[PDB]
RNA sequence: UACCUGGUUGAUCCUGCCAGUAGCAUAUGCUUGUCUCAAAGAUUAAGCCAUGCAUGUCUAAGUACGCACGGCCGGUACAGUGAAACUGCGAAUGGCUCAUUAAAUCAGUUAUGGUUCCUUUGGUCGCUACUUGGAUAACUGUGGUAAUUCUAGAGCUAAUACAUGCCGACGGCGCUGACUCCCUUUGUGUGGGAUGCGUGCAUUUAUCAGAUCAAAACCAACCCGGUCGCGGCUUUGGUGACUCUAGAUAACCUCGGGCCGAUCGCAGCCCUCCGUGGCGGCGACGACCCAUUCGAACGUCUGCCCUAUCAACUUUCGAUGGUAGUCGCCGUGCCUACCAUGGUGACCACGGGUGACGGGGAAUCAGGGUUCGAUUCCGGAGAGGGAGCCUGAGAAACGGCUACCACAUCCAAGGAAGGCAGCAGGCGCGCAAAUUACCCACUC
RNA sequence: GCUGCAGUUAAAAAGCUCGUAGUUGGAUCUUGUGGAGGGUUCCCCGCCCCUUGCCUCUCGGCGCCGGCCCGAAGCGUUUACUUUGAAAAAAUUAGAGUGUUCAAAGCAGGCCCGAGCCGCCUGGAUACCGCAGCUAGGAAUAAUGGAAUAGGACCGCGGUUCUAUUUUGUUGG
RNA sequence: UCGCUACUACCGAUUGGAUGGUUUAGUGAGGCCCUCGGAUCGGCCCGCCGGGGUCCCUGGCGGAGCGCUGA
């Protein structure tokens, strides 16, 4: 049907060419998977020689990694922001890798916040006080507050981070093909990417 | 060099990171990128613009993706309207055996020129080596460029 | 079709350039009279056995000793 | 067309060395698949049939394997077309017999009997050396045998000797200059010298030179030495004519001088 | 054996061609006693095909309630020979032809550090359980159509088919740290430690480490020989070359959609032991992952018959190149978006022709050459013409399927079935090509 | 008709001249005495001036009572040519052995008592395999190259900027 | 030059004829992929009877919701 050889295309004088045979079937090729946002849908395809290939056509979650700090976990996608390629594939939604993608804050947040006992994406005292201060303060037996100098002289974020983290959301990009692993899967962006994709996505529409 | 973010996406070397911890550097700075470079193999020496330089290339032999290995030939450059690649002409003798005389033929190769070497002219004797297909019509990377058993660029003081 | 058979065969003799040559038909004759056999492809048979050994010798002879 | 793997072979086509006639048929024995390549083995039928002629055609050969008679290495096998190789050892117990399979001087195998103390080991030149997982380290041989935890001053090209009830290393002799070797391939195959120098190319093939018993040199690729004794020693018996090669102008001169072939 | 002769004139010497002479391979005429070999519907029409055959298969070892045949009597799972049917494997090799095809195919030479791989051979195979579930075929019984290797409704029963799922051998080691003890209230050096969380190999992504070199002088704190300033050092493997192999950390994980045995056949055993706890000898079959073997696929360098009454050609209708991606077994304009303006040619491009499949080879031949190669070995292509696709490790298969186009068979006019460039045999064509025979004894 | 034809009159030199590609292109840059094999001076060692033309290291064996010597390596301005290695299916062709009854073919076959030998000996060679790619010697012939807007070299000095982070007892400065 | 008998090729009215390849504009079988659809077939939840047992297992008849949940 489909297919990806050389042979049906012109050599560098500009000449034509003939065919030499049929299509053979090692020459084949399959429409794309056009990932979208939405509750998981996967499909599954045998390959030459008996393999399997998972194709994903829906996908509400991911793995990703903030590399600054070593941490990693399960996070919901939110929504697509920016691509190299091609404009529609932002108008209409599409998940590819090296797209740029918005996600949830809250367990990098919860991390951090139990990690280093500091707060991290709060605006005023009545966001802090009325519950999980318990998270920040306990009895901590010669461990109290100068031996956590190993986390206070080290815990301070990036002003950009701090900015997204008090608006609930992070950029970040994805590194797997989801058309391919079934997985959508990547990692954080930081320093001069984060600069590049802001002034980038500025510059469209804003 | 001041700047090479002219594409729409943004360009790095794999393999490398940058710590976003104990960012401090007072009234001055330092390179915020260390460069990753490797060894060809076969004698070849690797070029100090390489190892200083800035330029992103991931077909560069000598920092980007690419593997030599079988035949390494040479010729002379003849053309350079493409960019990051070029046309170099190779000339040999045919015999007829009927007759006991020889015939003059010529074949033409594109091959991929990195950064590194800036001072490449029209008539230049360069030496190249097979990698995997780069690109429809390219299968041969620049190791090394010589002027040496020809005449100056310009006067004999050169 | 294959099949195990073989197709290896060759001519034992060469027929004369000249057909009528006075000198060659009862120099022939001479030789067929003398030793009782039945036609000249028997003689031309024994011409070319000994041009085959002339033409190895002649070759041999170009080599150095 | 071509939809798949072959399994015929024409007897035109057959290996030279294996002495096929050219009348009785079309077709050859296609070597079975395992741990030889087909243009480097002897079928098991072509031994039986051709070489020792304890069967006139191929059911007097199926008749002889499945009353289980014949091993291999110590491993009896039923199948008539298995690719026994060099340095292989075939027993048949119930006439009781020994074999080693060894070239001849003109690059084929001999029929060469042994004791039955030499039958208990074989000679294997090591193709490989990696690591897996928890770091243990792996060998692998010319005739597909995996081994783990080998000696860690086994390196490449080196031969190792085996013992065949337990299949695990027992000694090894090193590649280094004025080692003992025989030559497995090209048109020096079935010869035998002392290593003399190596010279190496840095990608494409080095080059081995080699020196005869008699004083003669001649030279291969690498990948056609085979290493068999630490210095001028063999640690096997070896065939009549011990590799020496003596030109036609020799061979005519002792037929002649010597009366054998009934004179 | 490096060769010539007749023919222009009234006669002579030349130029030059016609005719003779020898071989080779297609047809054809006249003629024919013995004996050993053995080419044979390529040339025209890759035109059309009546009839028969050309691919099947069971061991001690997947499923035996066929009264089908049978024994000394009995099912102690259950004897023993065993039709049928289910399940497994093969049918992608072999054989036939030469239409298409001029840098294509093909040959020599090299490369996968850019991929996949049934089987064989060697590694590897311990993060209700003294054995689970329901449901079909053969068979029995009742039918429909002019018709086919067409099939429907009803009653029974199996597994190495299909689907579930423990037990045993968690005792891991890292991270948390209520409390507690010692020199020094903290910090900082300790040893214990209640209690939680994760903890095999594969899979997706991110991060870390990878050790070796030349020479001194001060300061904080100390390894250590010793005590209130000097001597001395250490740690996977490999290539010409890796973003290789092995290792450590944080998470993911495929589920119905990765592995870690609910399987079969021979001989019996050793005991806190009288038929019990097991441990074990020989196997058979099966499955995830490495390495092999048989290959396949894609790429490098050099090599081609005639033609100018073919001189310029290609180019978002992808042409040459760059950046990101999709698709694919993988490299790549293979394809998509954006950008640049390239690429080939008198050393013949681009276009047209070929009674053109390429090569090993064959005829003739002083030396040098000319002509031929459909044809038993090797590579390619195709099954009336084009296109699409299922199953599988492997096919864009035609002794598989679906449709259009050209032919064409049967009919109860509603419908159903088809592909000899396999072996014999027939029609048509033409100067032009054999028997609708016997057998698996040999080679495989 | 390359070896190997012909063009005043038999068939045939553009009316004449210029000119890009193509083919072709003048001379020139280190030799004789001594020893071996062989001759009565020339081919291999060592020399008028250089004999692998230089060179001095360092991981790595040799020779001897540390230091000095002799085999790798940097490599000899780049190629054609020539001579030698390696590596390339079989059949066919050439070619060795062998009384198919001879031959064309084939790959066989030959000794010894009787049968008491529970047999023995022996073959299935070898050459050729353009071009292109790989490899080690020779240096005539033919291409190709260096300092004229001077640079080679000395264990030679000096300013200035970058910089690996070794040796020190280590982790840090 | 004109004339008689054979044979081969040229020009051309005829909007000639047959076969084959390129290609504009319109139509389009059938497979594969995707978004929907839901004929029909099961299980788990509520009676009575029976076998076993401290009302549950579990075979069967049977009706309401035909819930929930699978093909």
């Amino acid at each position: 049907g489909i297919s990806r050889d050389n042979w049906h295309k012109r050599r560098k004088t500009g000449g034509k060419r003939k065919p030499y045979h049929k299509k053979r079937k090692y020459e084949l090729g399959r429409p794309a998977a056009n990932t979208k946002i939405g509750p998981r849908r996967i499909h599954t395809v045998g390959v030459r020689g008996g393999n399997k290939k998972y194709r994903a056509l829906r996908l509400d979650v991911g793995n990703f990694s903030w590399g600054s700090e070593c941490c990693t976990r399960k996070t919901r996608i939110i929504d697509v922001v920016y691509n190299a390629s091609n404009n529609e594939l932002v108008r209409t939604k599409t998940l590819v890798k090296n797209c740029i993608v918005l996600i949830d804050s809250t367990p990098y947040r919860q991390w951090y916040e139990s990690h280093y006992a500091l707060p991290l994406g709060r605006k005023k005292g009545a966001k802090l006080t009325p519950e999980e201060e318990e998270i920040l303060n306990k009895k901590r037996s010669k461990k109290i507050q100068k031996k956590y100098d190993e986390r206070k002289k080290n815990a301070k974020i990036s002003s950009l981070l701090e900015e997204q983290f008090q608006q609930g959301k992070l950029l970040a990009c994805i590194a797997s093909r989801p058309g391919q692993c079934g997985r959508a899967d990547g990692y954080v962006l930081e320093g001069k990417e984060l600069e590049f994709y802001l002034r980038k996505i500025k510059a469209r529409k804003g | 060099m001041a700047d090479i973010q002219t594409e729409r996406a943004y360009q790095k070397q794999p393999t490398i990171f940058q710590n976003k911890k104990r960012v401090l550097l007072g009234e001055t700075g330092k390179e915020k990128l260390p460069r990753y470079y490797k060894n060809i193999g076969l004698g070849f020496k690797t070029p100090k613009e390489a190892i200083e330089g800035t330029y992103i290339d991931k077909k560069c032999p000598f920092t980007g993706n690419v593997s030599i290995r079988g035949r390494i030939l040479s010729g002379v450059v003849t053309k350079m309207k493409m960019q990051r690649t070029i046309v170099i002409r190779r000339d040999y003798l045919h015999y007829i055996r009927k007759y006991n005389r020889f015939e003059k033929r010529h074949k033409n190769m594109s091959v991929h020129l990195s950064p590194c070497f800036r001072d490449v002219q029209i008539g230049d004797i360069v030496t190249v080596g097979e990698c995997r297909p780069l690109s429809k019509t390219v299968r041969f990377n620049v190791l090394k460029v010589t002027k040496a058993a020809g005449t100056k660029k310009q006067f004999q003081k050169f | 079709m294959p099949v195990a058979r073989s197709w290896v065969c060759r001519k034992t003799y060469v027929t004369p350039r000249r057909p009528f040559e006075k000198s060659r038909l009862d120099q022939e004759l001479k030789l067929i009279g003398e030793y009782g056999l039945r036609n000249k492809r028997e003689v031309w048979r024994v011409k070319f056995t000994l041009a085959k050994i002339r033409k190895a010798a002649r070759e041999l002879l170009t080599l150095d000793e | 067309m071509a939809r798949g793997p072959k399994k015929h072979l024409k007897r035109v086509a057959a290996p030279k060395h294996w002495m096929l006639d050219k009348l009785t048929s079309v077709f050859a024995p296609r070597p079975s698949t395992g741990p030889h390549k087909l243009r480097e083995c002897l079928p098991l039928i072509i031994f039986l049939r051709n070489k020792l002629k304890y069967a006139l055609t191929g059911d007097e050969v199926k008749k002889i394997c499945m009353q289980r008679f014949i091993k291999i290495d110590g491993k009896v096998r039923a199948d008539i077309t298995y690719p026994a190789g060099f340095m292989d050892v075939i027993s048949i117990d119930k006439t009781g017999e020994n074999f080693r399979l060894i070239y001849d001087t003109k690059g084929r195998f001999a029929v060469h009997r042994i004791t039955p103390e030499e039958a208990k080991y074989k000679l294997c030149k090591v193709r490989k050396i990696f690591v897996g997982t928890k770091g243990i380290p792996h060998l692998v041989t010319h005739d597909a045998r995996t081994i783990r935890y080998p000696d860690p001053l086994i390196k490449m090209n080196d031969t190792i000797q085996i013992d065949l009830e337990t299949g695990k290393i027992t000694d090894f002799i090193k590649f280094d200059t004025g080692n003992l070797c025989m030559v497995t391939g090209g048109a020096n195959l079935g010869r035998i010298g002392v290593i003399t120098n190596r010279e190496r190319h840095p990608g494409s093939f080095d080059v081995v030179h080699v020196k005869d018993a008699n004083g003669n040199s001649f030279a291969t690729r690498l990948s056609n030495i085979f290493v068999i004794g630490k210095g001028n020693k063999p640690w096997i018996s070896l065939p009549r004519g011990k590799g020496i090669r003596l030109t036609i102008a020799e061979e005519r001169d002792k037929r002649l001088a010597a009366k054998q072939s009934s004179g």
